[PDB]
C-alpha cells in the first residue's frame, strides 16, 4: 500500500464525520465486516458425517 | 565530488592503485582476482621457454620480413623448372 | 546491543562524526545504487534540463 | 490464424491454461487476462474462464491448490464467470469452498 | 534460517516420530494436525523471545497534530494500512520489511533531533508514557516532529495461508527447545497418565536447555560498557 | 577424521544393537531410520560445540557504502549468491571452502588495518553493535574498509547427498558422549516405560562424560595469558 | 579517514543530500520521458537535417519567386 | 583459540615481524605454489613480454615463411654461373 | 625475541608476502603475455621452420630483385 501512499492526498482535514462514532486516541476496535474469501478444500473423508 | 573508489568497483582488468600498494589485504586480494593469467602463463611455460631460447633467431628475422614478402612473390615464377638451369649454364 | 538511527551525535567523546548513514539505510534500502546512478551523472542532466524549451 | 478471431467476428469468448497450472509455474497466469482483453480486443464484459485439471486422481491436492492460487489471480483480474474443468473430477476428488480457518 | 516445512519433517523424524499424527511414509505431518503444530510453535517462539532478548528492533512514529496516544500496530504501517479506514499511517515503512507487529518492551525513544526522551518518568514535563504496553503518549504533538523507537521485539507470526512467514530465524543452539516445548504441548494434550509424564520429561528438558545457554552464555546476552558517571561526577 | 559410515557401523555394532533398527548382519543401520539418527547426530555436535569451544573459525566481510546492517547468511556470500536478488556479496569465500553458516558467538573483531574495534560498547561511538546473534552493525562504512570477523563455530551439516559432509570432526574422548545422546533420542522416542527408564542412564552418561572431561581439562579449554596491565596502570 | 575521500557527515548521506538539492531538474526532465522519447526515435533524420541545413534552403521562396520573376 | 589474520602489527613487546602470512593463506590459499612457480621464471616472462611486437609481426607472416621453407634448398641454385651466362 | 635468524632468506613482512607483492608489483608484464596465447603458440609451432630459415638467412637474400634481372637480363 505504499503506491497508495505516493498516489494519495493524505490530508488530515477533512469534512467526513460520524457523530454516531465520536472517540479518543485511547479506542480500539477491530471492525465487525470480516473480509474473507472462500478457498477449494478437498473434503476430509475421515471425517464420517 | 561524489566517490567512486571501492572494491565493488574494481574487476579483473583493471590496473593497480598506486596509493594503496601499502595495504596488505589490498595486494593480496590483487593478486587473487587475477589467477586466469598465472594459471595461462603456468600451463604453457616450455613453450615459453623455447620462444625465449629462440628469440635471437627471430629477433634477427624481423628485420628481413619486407624482403621476404617480395621474394614470396617471386617464388613462383622463380621455381622455372630448377633442372633447365644447369643446361641454361651449360649453354 | 542495538544502535538507533536517530542517535546522531552521540560524541561523549566528541570524535568528530554524526553517523548519518544509519538513517540511509532505514528509509533508503537496496535503492541507493539508483540514486548514486543518477548523481555521477548530473551535468548530463542539466544540460538536458537546461535546453528544454528548445526541445 | 488471426485475423479472423477478433472481436466483431464473435460474441465472446472461453480460456483455458491447464499447462501452467498443471506445472504450477503461475507467474504466467496474469499473461492470459492481458491478452484476452488487448491482443485479441475483447471487452472484460464477457470473458469465460476455466481453471485446472486433475488426471491420475493420486496428484488432487497440488493441482487444486493451484487452482485456488488461479482462481484468486482471476478475481483480482476481475474476470465475471469462471468455470471449474468438469464435473466428473469435482465429485471425484470432493472439492468444496469453505473459508480458511483463523489460526 | 529454514522454512516451515523444514520444522515438519524435523518434528516427523524427531520427537513425535511414534506418534499417530505422522504420516505412514514418515515425511511430514498430516493435514488436519498442522494448525496444532503452528499454535505450539508461536507459543514456543514467543517465550522464547520473551526470556532470552534475541531480537532488537525499531519502528518510526510519527507525529499528528491531533492525536496524543500512538498504539503500535499494523493497522498505522505504510506498508499495511487500509485507504478506507485510516486516511494518514503515521508508521513508516518505505524501505523494507512489513512491521509484523511484535513490540514486546520498549527499551529507548530519541527524538528527530538527536536528543533523548525520557519513558515513564513523573516528576520530568518533558516525559513520554504508556498508559497500555505497546500504546505510546507525548502529550506535546509538534510541527515537524518525529520519534525512533528501539523496543524488544519477537518473531513474526507464522500462519502457513500463501500470505505469512514461512521462515523461522532462531539461534542454532536452541532447536531443542522449540522441539521440548512442543512435544510438551502435544502429549500433555493426550489426557493419559503415561502421556502425562512424557510431557514432564519434555518440559523438563526445555528448562534444563534454556538454563545451560544461560550458563555459557551462547546469545552474548550479557552486555558492559564504559564508565561515564567517573567525569559526570567531578572525579580527577 | 572417519567417514560417516564408521558412525552408522559404530552404532550398528554399539547401543542400538538389540534394537530393530539395525539390519539383520548387524553392520549397517536400515535405509528407513537413516534420517532420525542424522538428525539426532546434528542436535548431539550443536550441543557439543556450544558447552567445548572446541573450533574457532574466521570470516571477511566486504563493506559497501549505503549498509549497516551486514547478516552472515549464506545468500549474500560471493560462491553461494543469486544475482539477480544480489547486486553483489560482500562475504568473501573460495571454491572449496562454501562457508556454511555456523556461528555460534562472535569474539573477536578487527579492522584491515590491523586495529581492533570494540564490539557491543554503548558508550563509545566507534563500535560495532549485533542486534542478532548472526548480524553486525557498522554505522559509519568508508572506503576501502574490511572486516575480519572471529567467531566460535559449530560442525558443518552432515546430509549424505553426495554434496553435504560425510567426514566427522570431532576429538576422541568425545565419541561416547555423541553415542549416548543419539541412544537417549532414539529410546525416549519409543514412548514406553522401560525405554525410558534405559534412556535417563542414557543422559546421565551423557552428562558424566561431559563433566569428566571438564575436570581433566583435556580440550585444553582453559586459558591463561602473561600480564599487560602492569605496565599500563603506571606500576614499576 | 582520508580527506578527499571520506565525507565527514557520511558518504551515504552526502550523496542523498547532494541529489535532494538538484531536485528541480530531474522532476522536469521526469515530466517528459515521452517527449524527450520522441525526439530520440527522430533522431537520425534531425541529424540528416543538420547536414543539409546550410544548403536546400536557399530561401525556399525564392526558389519559386524565380520561377514567378 | 586462534590468531585472528588481520591482525597484523601485532608487536607491542618487540618491534620486529608483521604477521602478514595468515592473510595470504585465508585469501590465496593452496594457489600459492602457481604464484611462486610463475614468480621464479620471471626473467624469462619479462624477455619475452618485451619483445612482443616482432614476436607479434611474425605471428602473421608464418604461412608466407612456411612456403618459403619449403624451397630453401632451391634458393641458391647456384646462381654465379647463369649470371656470368647472362652477362654476355 | 627475534626469530629472523638469516636476513638473506627470511624477510621481515613475510616470505609469502613477500613472493604476493614480488608478483603484484610487476603484472602487466603477465597479461601481456597471457593475453597473446594463441599467438605465442603458433610460433612454438613452428620454431623448426624458423630455425631452419636462420641458417640460410646470411645467404639466399644476394639483393634477389638483382638475379630476377639478370634471369629478364
Amino acid at each position: 500500500s505504499i503506491e497508495d501512499y505516493l498516489k494519495g492526498k493524505n490530508c488530515l482535514a477533512s469534512p467526513n464525520y460520524d457523530p454516531d462514532d465520536q472517540h479518543s486516541s485511547w479506542r480500539e476496535d477491530l471492525p465487525q465486516f470480516k473480509k474473507d474469501r472462500e478457498h477449494l478444500t478437498l473434503v476430509n473423508t475421515r471425517r464420517n458425517r | 565530488t561524489i566517490p567512486n573508489e571501492g572494491y565493488c568497483c574494481e574487476t579483473l582488468n583493471d590496473p593497480i592503485v598506486d596509493k594503496m600498494i601499502g595495504n596488505a589485504y589490498y595486494v593480496v586480494k590483487f593478486v587473487a582476482l587475477r589467477m586466469p593469467f598465472i594459471k595461462n602463463v603456468s600451463d604453457n611455460m616450455t613453450q615459453l621457454l623455447a620462444i625465449h631460447n629462440k628469440l635471437t633467431e627471430l629477433s634477427a628475422i624481423y628485420t628481413k620480413l619486407d624482403e621476404l614478402q617480395l621474394i614470396h612473390n617471386n617464388l613462383d615464377k622463380l621455381q622455372e623448372l630448377y633442372n633447365q638451369l644447369s643446361k641454361l649454364t651449360g649453354l | 546491543s542495538g544502535h538507533t538511527p536517530f542517535n546522531t551525535i552521540p560524541n561523549e567523546g566528541y570524535c568528530c562524526e554524526t553517523l548519518n548513514d544509519p538513517i540511509v539505510d532505514k528509509m533508503i534500502g537496496n535503492a541507493y545504487y539508483v540514486v548514486k546512478f543518477v548523481a555521477l551523472r548530473m551535468p548530463f542532466i542539466k544540460n538536458v534540463s537546461d535546453n528544454m524549451t528548445q526541445l | 490464424p488471426e485475423s479472423e478471431w477478433i472481436f466483431p467476428n464473435y460474441d465472446f469468448v472461453q480460456i483455458e491454461d491447464y499447462d501452467w497450472i498443471i506445472d504450477g509455474r503461475l507467474d504466467l497466469v496474469p499473461l492470459t487476462f492481458d491478452a484476452a482483453v488487448n491482443r485479441l480486443g475483447y471487452p472484460l464484459n464477457v470473458v469465460h474462464y476455466f481453471i485446472g485439471f486433475v488426471l491420475l486422481p493420486e496428484d488432487a491436492k497440488k493441482i487444486w491448490a493451484d487452482v485456488d492460487k488461479a482462481w484468486g489471480l482471476a478475481l483480482e483480474a476481475g474476470i465475471p464467470h469462471i468455470y471449474p474443468w468438469s464435473y466428473t473430477q469435482v465429485m471425484r476428488d470432493g472439492v468444496i469452498y469453505a473459508v480458511p480457518k483463523v489460526c | 534460517m529454514y522454512y516451515i516445512e523444514e520444522l515438519f519433517c524435523r518434528l516427523a523424524n524427531g520427537v513425535l516420530n511414534n506418534t499417530g499424527i505422522v504420516t505412514d511414509d514418515r515425511g511430514d505431518i498430516e493435514d488436519d494436525s498442522k494448525p496444532f503444530i503452528i499454535v505450539a510453535a508461536n507459543e514456543a517462539l514467543t517465550r522464547l523471545h520473551g526470556r532470552f532478548n534475541m531480537r532488537n528492533n525499531n519502528v518510526v512514529v510519527e507525529m499528528q497534530e491531533g492525536r496524543t496516544n500512538y498504539p503500535l500496530l499494523a493497522k498505522y504501517a505504510v506498508q499495511s494500512y487500509d485507504p478506507n479506514e485510516v486516511k494518514c499511517p503515521f508508521i513508516m515503512d518505505l524501505a523494507g520489511e512489513k512491521f509484523a507487529e511484535d513490540v514486546i518492551r520498549i527499551l529507548e525513544v530519541y527524538d528527530d533531533k538527536g536528543r533523548r526522551r525520557p519513558l515513564n518518568d513523573r516528576n520530568n514535563p518533558c516525559s513520554l508514557f504508556t498508559p497500555r504496553p505497546n500504546v505510546l503518549q507525548n502529550n506535546a504533538p509538534k510541527a515537524w516532529e518525529v520519534l525512533n523507537v528501539m523496543y524488544q521485539a519477537k518473531h513474526p507470526k507464522l500462519s502457513t495461508a500463501e500470505d505469512g512467514y514461512n521462515e523461522i530465524d532462531i539461534p542454532d543452539t536452541l532447536d531443542p527447545a522449540l522441539d521440548a516445548y512442543i512435544a510438551y504441548r502435544y502429549y500433555t494434550s493426550l489426557n493419559t497418565p503415561e502421556s502425562s509424564a512424557k510431557a514432564a520429561e519434555y518440559l523438563s528438558f526445555y528448562d534444563s536447555i534454556c538454563r545451560e545457554v544461560v550458563e555459557y552464555d551462547l546469545t552474548s546476552d550479557t552486555e558492559v560498557d564504559t564508565n561515564t558517571l567517573f567525569r559526570k561526577r567531578g572525579w580527577r
